[PDB]
């Protein structure tokens, strides 16, 4: 029982081109553990007009 | 209005939506990006590639990602490395694994390396990790060190819910991890 | 819960989304499938693979398409060939164009298709084509004889919304075109 | 103000793979006209 909550102002569009692709991405090394997600829901909106 | 959704809760063996990189592959019905093995990287994309901003109006997306994860490791003492939800250029393949979590290759700020990234690290790397020492999530943006953090503690083998959401107009990217029990 | 949705209002030069065959492309804001050129045929899929139905239940996938396409003919009396909104199998390549809509083989029921079809055909195919000829709506499972069909009168020049929706559990495939004039 | 409707029944199962491929199509031969699509929708809801 615990939540965690971060947030930063990260103005995506000048690091991150207009087109991208998005996904999960995990390592190991010298030590290790199993990473696995159970589940994924993702939406995006985007408005087409100055 | 340009956009984008897919929701999985069943993972499979032919699991067409996703792309997989590196060691991940879907098994048990869930996406396994790494098992408890020693220098492995696992990532896996989804296959359509999602339009996050314009030039010609210089909009910005409006998004939002729930995803349930699971760090499993065999010694709760010696944990490593770290998980990662990630946004790259359309052509992404994995990068450096081990501490660099497989999406970046160094330290110092990358221009081209156009990946923004949030990251659940456990692993204190003391080339570039908070000094603290601690479990976090941080939020990077062309380079593996954060520029902010949360200290985390991680529940080995508890299934924690992640909800990252970005507002394009206030350009705040917000992220809530939940240990659920 | 396994959901798959978007929506493209302008489709630019390049539209990483999707994935174009034959002879389509985009040309200011809309998608091209076809010019007003002899014996041409071009596709375009939308890039991730579609989880129509689960073996696992049996449950079928509940859907709604809709869009807004548009012929231009010089002439309105020498019309061809139509236009399609497919279900094919994940590694769909064009077939026979012509009255075939490059998308079906032969007017049999040919099994190795598994692509319905529902189309708009605007050009009279004497052995597959309503005898009356009129052009038309038309559903299609596995051959260009469609399964059942609805004369249309084309409005050459003018823009159609049309609407398309599924109902998993009816089994009931409405079709809707509609003139916004 | 003009519609034009029509609703078979058709059971996807037993035609279509489970992982399918959704797109347009158009074509041409001894007669011709251009074929164009202007904005596209679409939404899948499987339990
Ligand atoms: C009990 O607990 C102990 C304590 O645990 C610690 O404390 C707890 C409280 C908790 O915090 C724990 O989380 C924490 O670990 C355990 O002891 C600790 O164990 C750690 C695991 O090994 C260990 O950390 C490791 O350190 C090495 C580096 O050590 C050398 O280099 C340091 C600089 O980085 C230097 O400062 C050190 O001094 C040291 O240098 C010399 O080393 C000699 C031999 O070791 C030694 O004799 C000398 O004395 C020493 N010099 C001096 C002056 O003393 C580091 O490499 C490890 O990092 C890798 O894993 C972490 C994550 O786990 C990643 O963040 C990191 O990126 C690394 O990831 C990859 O690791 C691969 C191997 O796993 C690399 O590969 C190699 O491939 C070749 C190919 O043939 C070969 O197979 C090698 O064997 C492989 O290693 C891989 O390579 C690099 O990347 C690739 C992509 C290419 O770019 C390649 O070219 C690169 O070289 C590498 N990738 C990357 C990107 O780096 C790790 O940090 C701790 O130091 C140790 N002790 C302490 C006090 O913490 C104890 O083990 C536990 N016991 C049990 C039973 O469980
Ligand atoms: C004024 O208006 C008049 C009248 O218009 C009509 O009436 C008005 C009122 C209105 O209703 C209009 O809509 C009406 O059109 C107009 O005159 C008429 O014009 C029509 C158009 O030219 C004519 O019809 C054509 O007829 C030809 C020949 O006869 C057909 O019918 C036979 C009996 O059914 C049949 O057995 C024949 O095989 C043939 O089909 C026909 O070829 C035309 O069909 C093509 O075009 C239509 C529409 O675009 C399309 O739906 C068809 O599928 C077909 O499309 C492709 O067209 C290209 C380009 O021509 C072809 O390319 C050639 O291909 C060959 C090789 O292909 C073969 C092969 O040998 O392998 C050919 C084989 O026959 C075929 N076999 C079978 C069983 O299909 C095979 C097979 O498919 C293989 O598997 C192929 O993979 O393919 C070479 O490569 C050549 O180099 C190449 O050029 C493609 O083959 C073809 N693709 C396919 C899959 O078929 C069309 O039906 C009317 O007859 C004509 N006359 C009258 C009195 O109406 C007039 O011109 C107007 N004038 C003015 C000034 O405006
Ligand atoms: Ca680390
Ligand atoms: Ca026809
Ligand atoms: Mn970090
Ligand atoms: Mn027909």
């Amino acid at each position: 029982e615990t939540s965690y909550t971060l947030n930063e102002v990260v103005p995506l569009k000048e690091f991150v081109p207009e087109w991208v692709r998005i996904g999960f991405s995990a390592t190991t090394g010298a030590e290790f553990a199993a990473h696995e997600v159970l589940s994924w829901y993702f939406n995006s909106e985007l408005s087409v007009t100055s | 209005t340009e956009t984008t959704s897919f929701s999985i809760t069943k993972f499979g063996p032919d699991q067409p939506n996703l792309i997989f990189q590196g060691d991940g592959y879907t098994t048990k019905e869930r996406l396994t990006l790494t098992k408890a093995v020693r220098n492995t990287v696992g990532r896996a994309l989804y296959s359509s590639p999602i339009h996050i901003w314009d030039s010609k109006t210089g909009n910005v997306a409006n998004f939002v990602t729930s995803f349930t994860f699971v760090i499993d490791a065999p010694n709760s003492y010696n944990v490593a490395d770290g998980f990662t939800f990630f946004i790259a250029p359309v052509d992404t393949k994995p990068q450096t694994g081990g501490g660099y979590l497989g999406v970046f290759n160094s330290k110092d700020y990358d221009k081209t390396s156009q990946t923004v990234a949030v990251e659940f690290d456990t692993f204190y790397n003391t080339a570039w990790d908070p000094s603290n020492g601690d479990r976090h999530i941080g939020i990077d943006v062309n380079s593996i060190k954060s520029i902010n953090t949360k200290s985390w503690k991680l529940q080995n083998g508890k299934e924690a819910n992640v909800v990252i959401a970005f507002n394009g107009a206030t350009n705040v990217l917000t992220v809530s991890l939940t240990y659920p029990n």
